[PDB]
């Protein structure tokens, strides 16, 4: 669990550890990883004497170090129980000539099924009996990962296509704010598919509010580095 | 003339911690009122023949 102390915009500042080299503060992050970040407005709000914080946060993601992929991703349709099947092998595009390892790892398959990986790029998707929604499973072409979403119909018309989750992401509604202590907790999750070397930066723009309604905004920014082995 | 209690008000709600916002709420009205009453005055009459 990270923890953040925010500078508390006084014109004295800067903190104890403090490790010039940028301005926005460093996270570290593994592929694959759900962590939970903590940060601590209670220098720059408790002073500003009303009713604390509120849950009007806003977050934002942008790359300052892309690597494009490799491998592109994929969209699979069946209707409910009915075995699906499907092709891995037109989704990586070599430049140079070589063979073609595809490999599912047991860690990021299916959750409501399975999957036999054939011989060359085929797999078959069995769905869960009496279910019906959306299921992924993250595979390998030759060490490049990308996901393949599936989504099983309930046999009436059709679903929805869902937006291929990012690198990096914060989750929709998992965070909260105690404006007893002026706290904020978020949850910082990072896909299996980001390379490690790349860094994202996390804008978070946090409004308290006065003893009568006004508000008191609050920007920092933060350098999320997506790094191999924690 | 009567009195009508148009309503009661609020008062400061239930705070664990102070935090002084709604100290004294709002109170209501008492709304005096009047009314009048009417009358309807009529009359008749016959000569003294075509009544005998």
């Amino acid at each position: 669990m990270y923890f953040f102390s925010v500078d508390p915009r006084n014109g004295a500042s800067k903190s104890g550890d403090v490790c010039g080299s940028c301005c926005c503060e460093s996270i570290s992050a593994r592929p694959g990883e759900v962590n939970g970040v903590m940060v601590s407005y209670a220098a720059w709000s408790a002073p500003l004497r009303g009713h604390g914080l509120t849950n009007k946060t806003t977050f934002e993601i942008d790359g300052v170090s892309v690597t494009p992929p490799k491998v592109s991703n994929a969209f699979g349709r069946t209707k409910v129980g009915v075995v699906f099947e499907g092709t891995l092998s037109d989704l990586f595009p070599n430049p140079e000539g070589e063979q073609v390892e595809y490999e599912i790892s047991e860690l990021n398959g299916p959750s409501n099924g399975v999957v036999e990986l054939g011989a060359n790029g085929a797999f078959t998707y069995t769905p869960g009996a009496l279910f019906t929604g959306v299921d992924r499973f993250w595979f390998s072409i030759n060490g490049n990962i990308g996901e393949y979403v599936i989504s099983v119909d309930p046999t009436t018309s059709e679903l929805p296509q869902p937006p291929f989750t990012t690198p990096v992401y914060v989750p929709a509604a998992r965070r909260s704010v105690d404006p007893r202590t002026h706290v904020l907790k978020f949850v910082l999750g990072v896909s299996p598919a980001a390379i490690p070397g790349d860094v994202y930066r996390l804008t978070v723009r946090q409004v308290a509010i006065d003893c009568d309604g006004n508000e008191f905004v609050h920007i920092s920014c933060y350098d999320i580095s997506i790094g191999s082995c924690g | 003339t009567y009195m009508k209690i148009a309503d009661y008000g609020q008062l400061g709600e239930y705070t664990c911690d102070a935090k002084c916002d709604a100290e004294f709420g709002e109170p209501g009205n008492i709304r005096h009122l009047e009314g009048k009453t009417y009358d309807y005055r009529g009359v008749f009459c016959f000569n003294r023949k075509n009544l005998q």
